[PDB]
RNA sequence: CAUGUUGGAACAAUGUAGGUAAGGGAAGUCGGCAAGCCGGAUCCGUAACUUCGGGAUAAGGAUUGGCUCUAAGGGCUGGCAG
RNA sequence: UACCUGGUUGAUCCUGCCAGUAGCAUAUGCUUGUCUCAAAGAUUAAGCCAUGCAUGUCUAAGUACGCACGGCCGGUACAGUGAAACUGCGAAUGGCUCAUUAAAUCAGUUAUGGUUCCUUUGGUCGCUCGACUUGGAUAACUGUGGUAAUUCUAGAGCUAAUACAUGCCGACGGGCGCUGACCCCCUUCGCGGGGGGGAUGCGUGCAUUUAUCAGUGGUGACUCUAGAUAACCUCGGGCCGAUCGCACGCCCGGCGGCGACGACCCAUUCGAACGUCUGCCCUAUCAACUUUCGAUGGUAGUCGCCGUGCCUACCAUGGUGACCACGGGUGACGGGGAAUCAGGGUUCGAUUCCGGAGAGGGAGCCUGAGAAACGGCUACCACAUCCAAGGAAGGCAGCAGGCGCGCAAAUU
RNA sequence: UAAAGUUGCUGCAGUUAAAAAGCUCGUAGUUGGAUCUUGGGAGCGGCCGUCCCCUGCUCGGCGCCGGCCCGAAGCGUUUACUUUGAAAAAAUUAGAGUGUUCAAAGCAGGCCGCCUGGAUACCGCAGCUAGGAAUAAUGGAAUAGGACCGCGGUUCUAUUUUGUUG
RNA sequence: CGCUACUACCGAUUGGAUGGUUUAGUGAGGCCCUCGGAUCGGCCCCGCCGGGGUGCCCUGGCGGAGCGCUGA
């Protein structure tokens, strides 16, 4: 341990890939990139297990080295590229666009969208910076350092950016009553409206988030990602729309699914 | 009065060679709402490690303790007293982890038995990683 | 080599530590620079993260700032007078940070001649026969002479600095680290700090 | 004061009184007799045993010249100056 | 399944152990048809190793004049392949073992506002008055050789680059801060006076130092991020592009697309590193310990990537302990865990996941972003190999396998 | 390891089976009497059973004309205790679904391209946080160097304001 | 008290053998510092004269130093 590690053990992999242990010792250690090792999909996992285009790892080699896959309108040919939250994956030939959005359970959903929906994506601001000659910079959650952003776009706001240009199309400020997605902790991938953010100076701030069925869960400010205003989001939402229906209520629907459609 | 030492004691913020026809002080507020005392603004003392007049940033753990020893130079030994739980014998046992805290001379009148609320900062010395942020003296108060 | 570890020595209680690992590299000590005053010699070190660190073994010409009048000039370092830490760093004329030196006075006297149109030093009756410097003390207009006559009221220097211009050498204090930067940057002493270091020089000598 | 109550010239043995010896080092001898090693000071360290006083300068180690420097330790005169 | 039974007596009731009873995980004895999972030289010797392998690498995109091949017949150099070999990245991951180590390792929790970071990713890459390709070696090659011997290298003769070097056209016309010949203008009795225009020379953008006008934005809180002015720019130098090939089209010697490679710096990602709080097994036949040769603080430096007695000079006399310090032992790597359990506990955890440590014992370092690296070197110390006696060479606690050791553990 | 209630916290023994120091003092350690907002109301459930109270002075309205109050936020004796939330690698264990032909397992599968899982708990202590205020610690005025006041002065620095200009 | 068998104990021997830490002495090798200078290139004014501007001179075929200064 006298330098950076290069392997990842399949047992000690992030839980929300769902990798069966009896296959191999190792998992796809994601290449360094715009998102963290824990909270990202690598490309091979998405294109092998979830879609079943590839049976093996040499097949995602043969797919990516013909360069049909374009992540965020940029042609990525690295099988272990970390595609994190709100990163839009586009297959140009198939004509399908998939946004990576968290599921009800806290896994990355196979959520398809329109080509209209593909051209733009939302990015949470991580910090603002003042550049080399009073140039306001602005770093997002996917390392996008946009320069000359609007003076009202501050620290924890969310910016709709176009992919062709990389400029800010529109923005949403951190308002109590806006929709948001919890992107970590126990409440991972639930949509709700902000009621209060508890101010604790020094330590982390906690936000109280209420989903549409009328259920109040709290989380840290680190995981909350504002996605719209009031009742309507700016993004397509997946099936369920992050309500988190409980284990008894899931069995009540799984009953009716295999009883009615049989 | 001050500067009994080999090198000139001053602050690295102020400049004290203005041209003529009461040198100013460098104070700051510490954060997390702590009242910076009058003695750290009207005072004359130079101290490198003071969190009001000197250079140190308070961040991390705010602890409390009761003062034990005051024989060092601008340093004191406080006592933290707590109850370790044993699961087998479903009871507790008295322990203590007495620590060495840096005391700024803006706390002019301190005796033994006072309750000091101390803040975590970078290592000041070998075994000093805390600064007294307020002093709260025990029962009595007068004689 | 030279370990900078905190585990080779005793605990707070006064018990002997056991080493769980041997000397690591990131625990690193290089020998000192001991930067003497001579014709400029600087070596370089390849440090952690493939960066540079300039080992000034000798440097003669520093860069000192007159903070009061506000003029910074690349000036000659001449003689060491005081060192707070070790008295053997004044015997062996080394250059460390916060070390008191005698710098050349002529690049500041030149600027005080130019900016104010006054002299500095210059003994009673000692006037200039070759006539080069004294052409800076005369011949303005009758309205840009009036520009200079605003500067002259708020001109007069500190009387403790007057002597360090006539002798031709200024008490200066180094601010940079010659071992680390390969430089002897500092500032000229004036005010209370000057009076303090003048006493501590004068105290021993006698 | 005039070498101890005399001078001169030689430099044999054997003496008395000093010294030094390669390699070994008590084998010599009744017996280490005689000679030799150790030796002052400053800083370390110091056993068995003991009548607790000692043993003890136990045993065993290191340093020591010359020169040029620095630091600390004081009096008299009306936290300072001379 | 919250359980007991035999044994002291002539006989009885107790205390009390001994012995039975069930699981588990090591060895071994006897016995054996099918099928499915499957631990395995940990305990003793972190003992010793013959032999073989375990780390190499090229796309259209740094460098091909090997005919080793080869398409073309005569093309303004170069078709395509191509061993070398030089470049530049990897070899610091993985794998093995558990020897050391008892607030150490490690676990949860927090700090980096106290640092470093190859790569990936996104920024910035004509902001700086200030040249249609520039030097001269060197490997493979060729030809000569030396020693018994090594993945030993010498002398000689060529030639390349994204290696090693050196350097400027362009943007470029100016803008901006001092310095100032002289210029516009009257006031009042000419001196004083109230504002402007300007012939100049200089300094010019992010690193070291010191300053205030200040403080465009941010913090729980900065000596923060930016802005302004005066200098400095390390010959062991901060960049400021002499690199490469895809399609080559526009226009009358200029313009232009699509990408590699490269670059000081900023922000990421992977981390690493030092610190915060709390937590461990037996021991008083270990009660006081630390400090002159740093022990705990103050101060000013040195060094380091950074905070700090980390280290050096001056000071101060502190620091810890019956709430078990200090010293010692451990068949002690720590934890996630495992066996057994009515409930509470007792014992185990070398062992595939995380963190640590070491490569026969110690010590030292070169290169690199990152080793104090051992399938890298340099010494000594044990062991031990080839020798023509002059000298070379070696590190299986990697995979197999052999010896030894044992109660104890697999196919070169 | 259980049986071992033959190491005992739950949970053992000490007159005679093994065992209370010869006696008292005494420091850590451990443990420490009682005492402080209780009743009763109030509307609506069906004589009884819940909600709310013996607390205060930056910012929006259902507004009226130097102001008559409710809505968001800086605040109010300290700690233990309990309650919930945050945050907590998988694997293992407990467990949900699923006919590996059963099972131990594993993470898959089902219907004639579609549908569908890959949950969920547990994760002692220590730290973080917000309710509750019984129990147990702890604080305040008794040389009044007291709470509430409205008053009268002693000094320093911004801005609401002095027609530009000092 | 007398026989056998086994296990611990004291004990002259200034006993013996393995480790572990460590005081002194000597101290290999690496690293830094002050030197060093085996060697290998620049550059210059002259000489024989070219070659071209008109003896100036742009570059070269050569010999020679005070090795002049300078680099590694």
């Amino acid at each position: 341990a006298r330098g950076p590690k290069k392997h990842l053990k399949r047992v000690a992999a992030p839980k929300h890939w769902m990798l069966d242990k009896l296959t191999s010792v190792f998992a796809p250690r994601p290449s360094t990139g715009p998102h963290k090792l824990r909270e990202c999909l690598p490309l091979i996992i998405f294109l092998r297990n979830k879609l079943k285009y590839a049976l093996t790892g040499d097949e995602v080699k043969k797919i990516c080295m013909q360069r049909f896959i374009k992540i965020d309108g940029k042609v990525r040919a690295d099988i272990t590229y970390p595609a994190g939250f709100m990163d839009v994956i586009s297959i140009d030939k198939t004509g399908e666009n998939f946004r990576l959005i968290y599921d009800t359970k806290g896994r990355f959903a196979v959520h398809r969208i329109t080509p209209e929906e593909a051209k733009y994506k939302l990015c949470k601001v991580r910090k603002i910076f003042v550049g080399t000659k009073g140039i306001p910079h602005l770093v997002t959650h996917d390392a996008r350092t946009i320069r000359y952003p609007d003076p009202l776009i501050k620290m924890n706001d969310t910016i709709q950016i176009d992919l062709e240009t990389g400029k800010i199309t529109d923005f949403i400020k951190f308002d109590t009553g806006n929709l948001c997605m919890v992107t970590g902790g126990a409440n991972l991938g639930r949509i709700g409206v902000i009621t209060n953010r508890e101010r604790h100076p020094g330590s982390f701030d906690v936000v109280h988030v209420k989903d549409a069925n009328g259920n109040s869960f709290a989380t840290r400010l680190s995981n909350i990602f504002v996605i719209g205003k009031g009742n309507k989001p700016w993004i397509s939402l997946p099936r369920g729309k992050g309500i988190r229906l409980t284990i008894a209520e899931e069995r009540d629907k799984r009953l009716a699914a295999k009883q009615s459609s049989g | 009065d001050i500067q009994t030492e080999r090198a000139y004691q001053k602050q690295p913020t102020i400049f004290q060679n203005k041209k003529r026809v009461k040198l100013p002080r460098y104070y700051k507020n510490i954060g997390l709402g702590f009242k910076t005392p009058k003695e750290a603004i009207e005072g004359t003392y130079i101290d490198k490690k003071c969190p009001f007049t000197g250079n140190v940033s308070i961040r991390g753990r705010i602890l409390s303790g009761v003062v034990t020893k005051m024989k060092m130079q601008r340093t004191i030994v406080i006592r933290r007293d707590y109850l370790h739980y044993i699961r087998k014998y479903n009871r507790f046992e008295k322990r203590h982890k007495n620590m060495s805290v840096h005391l700024s001379p803006c706390f002019r009148d301190v005796q033994i038995g006072d309750i000091v609320t101390v803040g975590e900062c970078r290592p000041l010395s070998k075994t000093v990683r805390f600064n007294v942020l307020k002093v709260t003296k025990a029962a009595g108060t007068k004689k | 080599g030279i370990s900078r570890d905190n585990w080779h020595k005793r605990r707070k209680t006064g018990g002997k530590r056991k080493p769980y690992h041997k000397k690591r590299k990131y625990e690193l000590g290089r020998p000192a620079a001991n930067t003497k005053i001579g014709p400029r010699r600087i070596h370089t070190v390849r440090v952690r993260g493939g960066n540079k660190k300039y080992r000034a073994l000798r440097l003669d010409v520093g860069n000192f700032s007159w903070g009061s009048e506000c003029c910074t000039r690349k000036t000659r370092i001449i003689d060491v007078v005081y060192n707070a830490s070790n008295n053997e760093l004044v015997r062996t004329k080394t250059l460390v940070k916060n070390c008191i030196v005698l710098i050349d006075s002529t690049p500041y006297r030149q600027w005080y001649e130019s900016h104010y149109a006054l002299p500095l030093g210059r003994k009673k009756g000692a006037k200039l026969t070759p006539e080069e410097e004294e052409i800076l003390n005369k011949k303005r207009s009758k309205k840009i002479q009036k520009k200079y006559d605003e500067r002259k009221k708020n001109a007069k220097i500190s009387s403790l600095l007057e002597e360090q211009f006539q002798q031709g050498k200024l008490l200066a204090c180094i601010a940079s680290r010659p071992g680390q930067c390969g430089r002897a940057d500092g500032y000229v002493l004036e005010g209370k700090e000057l009076e303090f270091y003048l006493r501590k020089i004068k105290a021993r000598k006698g």
